């Protein structure tokens, strides 16, 4: 019932939501064969879709 | 008759916070056309003081004594000048009776009573009724305070008339139940014509004897040095476009002096080896002198500068500079992001012809860059090609929305330069031809960017109902 | 039509092919070689 | 300073990825080779600030 | 001059013999060969 | 098969436009005929005195 | 007085009126226009 227990990894356009989110990892250049296990948590567009 | 009563009472109302007098006016066919008055949207006015050049700006001085200095992004002092010059223009009451009428007989058939010294005949075809306000700052009124007056049409086009205070009050200042029924009963004192400054427009002023302005005990004086300062203010407000034209002329002469005249080809028209060019050079000199003779505010560079002054040109200049200042594209944005994209230009032109001594001033031309070469090729606004670059008896000037420059002699050879407005201040360049944006009235939608229906068109042929 | 079908090939390898027609034209002749026509599909991740 | 960071962290340079391999890695491929021997198993972990 | 981006066509012609097809091709692509020789004159020491 | 007349194309040697095809100007004669016009059109005749002297003439 | 063109050898044209025409007054019309600009 707090606001956010990690304010550097939550907002739409923070460090991790441009680092691990694939919709903003696409504009940085990534090997698509790799598995980074934050991808299943930070795909917010996929989650809300 | 109707809007005179309302605006007279409303100027009785608002005298505490804005100190103007009710100056009722009528106009005729001697000023604006029947097609131009049938669809007339709304009238405007703002009076110029003797020492101050406006009312809406600061009372003592302004910031408008700085030149634009040929800037790129901020066109004329940014966009604060746009809202500033919009703030000083006031909207006035308005009505058009679009049918033939005799003014004395119309006011006699209506409720009022005319009491003239003599019943002359004013035969006019359509009467537009409006009231403007000459402002008394103190009780004293100045005989050099001039009153400007706009006529705004639905497309966005306007004409400009203005007139002093000597010709408004040349006689009527030297001759010194409800309110509506006594106003109807006593009524109008007399009628006289008033001229503009340049003696072009003859319109008529109506002096009502039941005006409350007669009960304010206004004082008046018309000095010579105040009239001379008004003469210099009007000198500047007329000399703005003409000093822009002289800046263009010595710009062309200096850029001919600079490289000597061995000028390249910038337009797509062929040439032949055999034809002499001494004749077309003498034609260039004669036609440039002819363009110096027939110079006018209705020209290419002024209409190229008219959409430059608004805020949309500032936003488009900022975004176009941000787009043209953009680095080499990276594959990361090419492969997943939104891709990027100025199809054909929108120029203006003056076409001057030496053999017939007829220049043609207001021309629109869509230019294009030819794909095979690096040359410019002009085209009409419909889509046909422009064949005046064939005629050896003509010349043509060009101007970009970037405000670049091309003076083109026959053969597609163009004297390239840039326009110079360093020598011009800000306030005349604003209040001469600031492009005005329409306000909401009858017939137009609420949100911008919509398809428009037909005009209201208060009509003289149909039954108006 | 180009801004019609540009908005329907939003993928990786399609825009990679468009970026792989970027180089010189004399070799752009040599890159393409016709494979023929196609009748049936299977509509998987790797359609056959 | 980039050669310093690559020397300090341990991982090497791209070894001059050409203009086609940039869009090839944007298409997605395998770059990290296997290690000498895996007694334990296939490694995986990640990171979040 | 600057750009080199091509055009793709499909020709459903009834002509069989190939030289009699390149005759019609040179008849109907005169702008393209004229642009080719314009590029050959305007940028020498290159290879189109 | 005699001397007949047909529609040949009108052959005319022309020049397609370029970026460095210059129209050279005679300096020492035509610029020195432009010199006196440039120095005589600076002083006076600004086209800012005619309508202003008319609106001052109606006043005085 | 005469100009300097790049392509030294002149070109035959299709003479499209769809393009711009090329300064097609002969020497008689040039001399006549010289007299008209004179008088």
């Amino acid at each position: 019932f707090a606001a956010t227990h990690n304010p550097w990894a939550s907002q739409a356009g923070c460090l991790s939501d441009v680092l691990y989110n694939t919709r903003h990892r696409e504009r940085l250049g990534y090997n698509s064969k790799f598995y980074s296990p934050c991808a299943q948590y930070f795909n917010t567009e996929e989650i809300i879709a | 008759m109707e809007t005179h009563l309302y605006s007279d009472l409303a100027f009785e109302a608002r005298f505490a916070d804005d100190e103007q007098l009710p100056l009722h006016l009528v106009l005729d066919q001697e000023v604006l056309s029947n097609e131009e008055a049938e669809t007339l949207r709304y009238v405007y006015y703002r009076n110029v003081d003797s020492a101050g050049r406006s009312t809406g700006r600061a009372p003592g001085g302004d910031e408008d004594d700085a030149p634009a200095s040929d800037d790129a992004e901020d066109a004329v002092g940014g966009d604060r000048a746009f809202d500033r010059e919009r703030r000083t223009w006031q909207r006035a009451c308005f009505r058009v009776l679009p049918r033939p009428l005799e003014l004395l007989d119309y006011l006699r058939q209506s409720g009022l009573t005319v009491t003239l010294e003599k019943e002359q005949r004013v035969r006019m075809f359509y009467a537009v009724f409006t009231t403007l306000g000459l402002r008394c700052p103190d009780n004293r009124l100045s005989g050099a305070q001039t009153l400007h007056l706009r006529l705004v049409w639905p497309d966005g086009s306007y004409r400009d008339w203005e007139f002093l205070a000597r010709d408004l009050l040349r006689e009527e200042m030297e001759a010194n139940v409800a309110r509506t029924d006594e106003w109807k009963g006593a009524g109008v004192s007399r009628l006289r014509e008033v001229w503009d400054v340049q003696h072009r427009v003859r319109l008529r002023v109506l002096w009502y004897v039941n005006s409350f302005w007669r009960s304010r005990e206004l004082s008046y004086d018309d000095h010579e040095v105040e009239l001379y300062r008004a003469l210099d203010a009007y000198r500047a407000r007329i000399a703005v476009e003409y000093v822009l034209i002289r800046a263009v002329r010595d710009e062309i002469y200096a850029v001919l002096r600079r490289d000597g005249g061995a000028l390249p080809q910038r337009f797509a028209c062929h040439v032949s080896r055999n034809m002499s060019w001494r004749v077309v050079w003498e034609l260039c000199r004669h036609a440039l002198a002819l363009w110096m003779d027939w110079a006018d505010v209705r020209s290419c560079i002024i209409k190229a500068l008219t959409p430059r002054l608004s805020r949309g040109a500032a936003a488009a200049a900022q975004r176009a500079r941000r787009q043209r200042e953009r680095s080499a594209p990276k594959p990361q944005e090419l492969l997943f992001g939104p891709r990027n994209e100025p199809a054909e230009q929108t120029w203006y032109a003056d076409v001057v012809r030496c053999v017939r001594a007829q220049v043609d001033l207001g021309v629109e031309v869509r230019a294009a860059r030819c794909p095979r070469t690096g040359l410019w090729i002009v085209r009409d606004r419909r889509g046909r090609l422009r064949r005046w670059l064939s005629q050896p008896e003509v010349c043509v000037l060009y101007v970009t929305p970037d405000l670049d420059f091309y003076w083109v002699l026959p053969g597609g050879f163009a004297v390239s330069s840039r326009v110079t407005l360093h020598g011009l201040a800000q306030r005349a360049l604003r209040d001469r031809f600031q492009n005005f944006e329409a306000v909401l009235a009858r017939g137009m939608h609420v949100e911008a960017g919509r398809q428009e229906p037909e005009t209201p068109r208060v009509s003289g042929r149909r039954l108006p109902f | 039509t180009r801004c019609l079908l540009e908005s329907v090939y939003t993928a990786s390898a399609a825009r990679a092919a468009l970026q792989w027609l970027d180089l010189g034209p004399h070799l752009l002749h040599r890159r393409l070689e016709t494979l023929g026509c196609v009748k049936t599909v299977s509509l998987g991740i790797t359609s056959l | 300073v980039d050669r310093w960071i690559r020397h300090a962290a341990g991982v090497e340079r791209p070894q001059l990825l050409d203009t086609e391999t940039i869009s090839m890695l944007t298409f997605g491929s395998m770059s990290e080779r296997n290690a000498a021997a895996t007694v334990h198993g296939q490694k995986a972990a990640c990171e979040l600030i | 001059g600057p750009e080199t981006r091509p055009g793709i066509y499909v020709l459903t012609s009834s002509i069989a013999h190939w030289q009699t097809l390149v005759d019609v091709a040179r008849g109907k692509f005169a702008r393209e060969r004229c642009s080719f020789v314009n590029r050959r004159i305007t940028r020498p020491r290159q290879i189109p | 098969s005699l001397l007949h007349t047909f529609w040949r194309l009108p052959v005319a040697v022309f020049f397609e436009p370029h970026e460095e095809n210059v129209l050279r100007c005679p300096e020492r004669v035509l610029r020195r005929l432009l010199e006196d016009a440039a120095v005589t059109m600076r002083g006076g005749g600004w086209r800012e005195d005619v309508l202003m002297d008319r609106v001052r003439k109606r006043y005085l």
